[PDB]
């Protein structure tokens, strides 16, 4: 499984 | 090695070898898709109103209110102040080296509140391409991640291609926010200041990072309300991170 990683989510 | 060297790939590559500029990526002026998928009602300003300093398609523009940019067919034509993404009306910014976050971005002049900074450009991916890249970046042992959710089945990846918005670091107490804009019936993400940002201040946004990784990266924003880690407390699955 990836040691690191993620996704940024647009929010206000 | 100035900001202008980003437009000069031969000089930028040299600056990167000497550690004076960040590593090379491809500079793109708009989003690239790996797998491909109206006018406002403002009264046109007269020549005299334009001369007097009147804004065209400003605060009362129907398109702007709905986060829609105007096209070349706008009743205000050339004067339209609501085509910032298209006209690359980016704020004056600088790429800086931070102490422990890698490279970053800072205001090169004072920026008022709700000022367009830059568009978050990159390669738009579907769920299958996103999963391919998740494995690629994990296999490469990449430290930095550049995935920005656009819409449920669209991820903007600025790892290989993008612009200097790929240098905006996270903050638990930010001075920018993302806004999703409709430009030519296509959605785009841009960074906008949320407050007055003095010259020389680092430009930051709240990632609302969905960490799929086994391990969390520590947050070095230095806010009195810092969450300690990029992603917060929870680890989500890859499908959830990818918007499924
Ligand atoms: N507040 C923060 N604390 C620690 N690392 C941060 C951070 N904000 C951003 N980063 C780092 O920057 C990555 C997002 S990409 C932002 C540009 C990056 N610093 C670069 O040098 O190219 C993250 O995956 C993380 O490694
Ligand atoms: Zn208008
Ligand atoms: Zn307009
Ligand atoms: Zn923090």
């Amino acid at each position: 499984a990836p040691r690191f990683g993620g996704v940024m989510r647009p929010n206000r | 090695c100035v900001m202008d060297d980003f437009r000069d790939p031969q000089r930028w590559k040299e600056c990167a070898k000497q550690g004076k500029m960040p590593c090379y990526f491809d500079l793109i002026e708009e989003n690239v898709y790996l797998t491909e998928r109206m006018q406002c009602e403002c009264t046109p300003l007269s020549k005299d109103e334009r001369a007097q300093g009147e804004i065209a398609c400003g605060e009362d523009c129907l398109n702007r209110l709905l986060m829609i940019e105007c096209s070349s067919r706008c009743p205000n034509g050339d004067y339209c102040s609501n085509r910032r993404f298209q006209r690359k009306q980016h704020a004056d910014v600088e790429v800086i080296l931070t102490e422990k976050k890698g490279w970053g971005l800072r205001a090169a002049k004072d920026l008022p509140s709700n000022t367009f900074v830059l568009e978050y450009c990159g390669e738009v991916l579907d769920h299958k391409e996103f999963k391919a890249r998740v494995k690629e970046y994990a296999r490469n042992k990449n430290i930095h991640y550049y995935f920005m959710a656009l819409k449920n089945d669209e991820i903007i990846d600025a790892t290989q291609k993008g612009n200097c918005s790929r240098f905006m670091n996270h903050s638990c107490e930010p001075n920018c926010e993302t806004q999703k804009w409709t430009v030519n019936g296509q959605l785009r993400v841009g960074f906008f200041t949320t407050k007055l940002v003095p010259s020389g201040s680092e430009l930051t946004f709240d990632y609302q990072f969905q960490r799929y990784g086994k391990e969390a990266q520590k947050c070095f924003c230095g806010s009195a309300n810092c969450r300690g880690y990029l992603g917060g407390e929870n680890r989500v699955s890859i499908r959830a991170a990818g918007g499924k």
